């Protein structure tokens, strides 16, 4: 996702 | 002005605003002064987001100052209705009804970020008129003042002694002290 | 302006103006709206006059729409202690608390003009705070409320419950019914 | 700023907007002050939504403190005329006329979430003129007090002696006394 | 904001927003104050919807406190050139302008809702000048109420006298007296 | 407008406003508000008493909302700079200053009509500026606060520790309760 | 209003209002903001009281939060110029020029009562304009600075250095830490 | 308020207010700005002065930031045509044209206070409308630029083109700069 | 007026406005007072640059007076927490929070432009109301000046106490000056 | 309103607005008044035309009366940044800061429409504080004042004395006196 | 509101505003005021006009009161530089600036309608400050006026004397007296 | 459908 | 005197 | 890129 809580590679 | 970004799929490209691009990932801004109107956009993210998914869980990232206290229990009886968990993020400050909204979030899904400030006090109000309707305006914003301080301390966890003491006046609680209070359940200092 | 008129005493001839002419033949005016700096305008001359004359009835002319009830209590409360009874009459309208002091006066001694009108209400009031504050001013409004009634109703004769049930809204009393109510003693319908 | 959302369908991607997606579900919102302008919007709506389909239920969502009568039975006379059951759900707080057409919604179907809170009393108004004309605009609005309190008393069950006494003054309700009441039928504390 | 709606076609999908969706079923809907340019559209909505079909009804929804009476006029006028028939409703309220305009409608195709209540008073007017000037302003606003009493009492059925005596004053009719008076031709209670 | 009166001498007739009357007779009015320019003017009257005679009692009629404080203070140094005794009397209402002047008064000679009321709180302020600036006015109005609270503890005959937890809300006292508070001595209900 | 007392003389009795009765023993009020009107009438004040006795000293009784600088050395100017020892006392308050008339008073003739409370900071000022403007009006409030700090200095007997550290900001002192830091001499507690 | 004072005198007793006291030493105040009504005011004081006593010096004493000219003017023509000597004295400030009046006194009879403070600069207006009438009333200020700096210098004793550089902008000149620029003449530090 | 530009892309081409078409290329403006509103705009770009690539730097370009601290709070916190650098480069000016957030940037990547200033200076605020109220903000403000100058300590490499004495007041440093002094890294005086 | 064009192209036609299609042409606005907003957007209209062509150059027309200083130093050094030469042209007016990114352009390519004017001056500032604070932001503003003369004299090639001289007060400037003094380089009479 | 048109094409159909519309065919309107952005407009059109074609005439539809000068001589100057022929008409009004650009149009293609009407004056303008600031401002727009009497007498072919006679006050000169005078050239009575 | 009446899976 | 400084019997 | 920082032809 894009949020805080999501992650991003 | 709002900038707009472009997502790319298979189907084609696709141009969103910047806060509807963070709608499609289940992020919801809860900013400025809590109103009506505000509020009920709010209510109608969240209950959009359940239909799309309902397992999946939504953001809602506060820095308000708070506002009027009708309009932010639509938002509270919204987040414990649906089945998604509402996580909570402050950002700046959450104020009176922002941090009975950032406590409201689903049990460790609340955070803080490192340099923001929560403040919590007792509701403010006030009528003008007859001595009988001003007792039935004022029974009524004690009615309310004594159910926000037991939903405050169901969500702390702290005890209903503790939260009348405490909110009295006004209280400024720094984002390690929302840790320790049970306002909040951590803090989000670096990404890892 | 305010007219001057001329006395003839022994001495020589003495200009007054007229409304410190009638104050020197016991006559005190009551008009407008009741604050604190009129009210404490007619303390001194209530007291002056027993001074004076101890044993000399003074009259209040009364043509109010009312207004605070701190700066009317302390009218109430010297027309009690000092020894003199103080005659009170209605021309043109006393409401709320015009109509209190109207019907403190001295008993028997209580007119009111023909086509004179009599109001009577609960207090008026507000607050803008804190709900813990808002309880301190709703309980202290009700008070006074009660400590109103309680004289309305040992200066008028009725019983504290009537007091209560007519005071809840605005009740309009004409001469004869305020007679009739306890309100005021008799008509001064013609000089005899 | 209101988001925009997409909706997945056969023929391809459409863009709405999150107001605009929900009216397409059967969900109208009533927010803010009830005036002329957008009480005619929600009477569109439910015309509309009659048309589309009128077998299926209507969901007015109400967050209001009231405003003009007028406006409001406009709103009225349209959910009761329609044949779609129009369900009502309070969040936040439903007014005086918010109150009155939550409770004219279909029997059965009003609900109020559970920090919802519900306000009713009489009509307000005035009038500046002629004592002739204030005797029209003063019956008049007594024939409408009449008119309101003979239909909350059919939606709520209550008889029209109760309804009078309740509403003489400002009389708040929380959710479960609105169910106690029988102004609104239950309360969706969770989703099941 | 006004929602967005989809109407389904054999070419292809359509975005309508509610109030150019109604139009395209041949409704008009009369709302606030009527002035000149609020006016000025109501004709061109008829203009349009006659070439498009003249054999067809034409809806005119009002809900409105009435206004300039020119205004007005240019409404009333093109009602009666055009060949279709303009049915009349009543939604909330429809008062001096608008109940001029409501039993202007077709015969037979004039209605209220339940509830809602019609006031028909005299023309308000004024000017500030010469004597000269007032005397034409005042004999020109008499001419208006002589027209629009006729024309009144041309729609209703009444008598010109009767139609004098009770315009004098501000006067309401509920909506079965709306009926009994020629006001309009019946109530849409529910649908059938 | 202030009535004249006239007070028979010896030497001839004396004209007279009615509070340089009273004023002859060692009576002081202090009404309204607490502002430098009516304090000062107080000041000046309680400095000309003592001059003319230093064993005679001055008398304080307080009927006073309260005001500034550096103003009420000017006001209680020069009460107990004096010889004189300066007894206070309550009428109608002393609230925040106006209590503190008048427990100051003479031990033994402080009095409240029957129905007065009193009226305690803490002191009132505020800054804008840098935090700074901010540290140094709040560290001063805390001060203030210790040395009001030393002042009402010496005078009430109470213990610092009650009149810091009375004091950090309104707090209103009947005639009564001012007694037995130590506020006040007794109460002038009649004369005898 | 200003309350007139009678003087006692050889000749006759004598009416004076309260302020020219205490000019006549030697006594000036400066109360409230420092103007070039009301300094120019203490200055008016001081020069007859010199002509009248120039052996006898003056008062000056001090009650203001200042104001002005250019008015305040008019009467500074005036002060040192005359021959009589101008005393200065303190009631309330003394701010930021009237500290400086304050200190400004003969030496060991300048007194403060035990509640009264000065202030001191450095000169306020500002400007708009062209920047050439702007460094002409910046170098001369800095020159008004140095000199209103080295009179502090000489008065006070403290040092340059230390009145430009404690002059930065606002500093308040009590009346004990007034006689302590050298800007009075004694309190009048009492009267002996 | 301004003080009385008593003046003894083999006649009688003779109440006097503060200014007129002086008024009758031959002093003069010049206070606040230069407006029309009080500059007249001043020329009857002169005009009156040089009629009671035309050998007897005349005091001015000025504290004023300036103002109109042309009422400015009146008094310069005025102390130059009466014979007796205008002696001048700066309090506090002498501004733009309190400054042309100061240095116009006689010559060896301008003073400053040790701490006064003198500013210069040149004419200020300014007009709207059109070109033909920008240069008529720009021309006429230049016109009177030219005359203020010529009696400037004659006056003062500098050159013409001294004058003209230094009025160019603001420049403030304490009371020892005075002296030595030749607009004042000498400083009364204290009285021999 | 936002011009809009054309991107070339090989599916074809595309219209941007112009602030949205330099957030493609991961740029951010921030401009004006910081406030709420705009402060949660760009916490919403950042986010959303990190997503679309977490390894590419993003760029925060800074003109701006200040604001509100604890909306630049919201922005510093998420330039710390997410992955990409955030460069920062101040154009025009960069004063008290736009400081802030300028030396905030990555080490190595902040950047003043050759003719921009940057300000810093202590918080501002301010309260009105109880002493006890007061002595709250006023400990909260300090503590939010002690945290700001412990992060501008870690950021620009100086000590605390440095931060503290230069910070007591307005400092502005040129853009060679704020190199020197650790608030940015270098000057973007021409491009190679 | 802003009329829009069509472009031909080889793909298709393409709708722009008139800004818009000469910003496709290298040719950039500055009208009105010079803030932080507007200069944000040429700013970010320079680099991207940077972008898409280094080695083409950019054209600023410029019609302004000025405005924020900080504000036009963010377009002078992104104009001195870039490596594309910023040709600048004035119509019918470049005042204060317009002049200075009149004269800040590429050398060569300044030019003037032939009835263009020119106006050149010193900043203006101001400031309302304490005297501290005024001396620093009277410092800071004769840094502008000499920074802004240096680049002055190094465009148009004058000497630092002479720019010194001409901007103490307003100066306007001929289209052929600019060429003389240096501010731009020659005149679009006619194309050719 | 501005009506949408519809132009066929060979390519399709293509929607336009009206005034879009006609500059598709070289048509430019002055409507309004003049002032700096609707200026920065007209010359945007004229340069675009000019590159789409060069030897096709550009029509002036001059329909305004004037306005400022600096913004008027940007339309003049761009008008005289590009290559076509701009043909000017007059409708309704063209005063002072509008009727120097309706004179400034191409010799032989100047029009006025057969009711219009021409104003003439001299420029009007206006400053406050300082003489020394006023002799600049008022030789400045002495210029102004001696270059716009330049030209008009260039253009109308009359005498520089002539045009300072007429233009001292306002002038009013109907469509047949503008040819005469040689403002413009011919008159559109009717199309033929 | 989407609203709170409204059931979701 | 009446003042502060000024004794009074 | 676009920016300052970011490299063009």
């Amino acid at each position: 996702g894009i949020g805080f809580g999501a992650t991003v590679k | 002005l709002v900038p707009m970004v472009i997502e790319q799929t298979s189907r084609g490209e696709r141009s969103f605003d910047i806060y509807s691009r963070l709608l499609k990932e289940r992020v919801i801004f809860l900013t400025g002064q809590v109103e009506d109107h505000m509020a009920n956009l709010i209510v109608a993210q969240m209950l959009f987001l359940e239909a799309e998914n309902p397992e999946k869980d939504i953001y809602l990232y506060i820095n308000s100052p708070g506002g009027v206290i009708t309009a932010g229990m639509s938002i509270y009886d919204t987040m414990q209705f649906i089945k998604p968990d509402v996580s909570t993020i402050c950002m700046g400050q959450a104020a009176s009804m922002g941090a009975f909204l950032l406590t409201a979030g689903a049990k460790g899904k609340r955070f803080c970020l490192p340099n923001s400030r929560v403040m919590i006090h007792q509701p403010l109000g006030g009528y003008q008129g007859q001595a009988t309707d001003i007792e039935i305006h004022a029974r009524e914003i004690l009615k309310v003042k004594g159910r926000m301080n037991e939903l405050m301390a169901l969500h702390t966890g702290q005890s209903l002694e503790q939260i009348e003491r405490d909110t009295e006046r006004d209280r400024f609680l720094s984002a390690p002290e929302a840790v320790e209070y049970g306002l909040v359940d951590s803090i989000l200092t670096h990404r890892n």
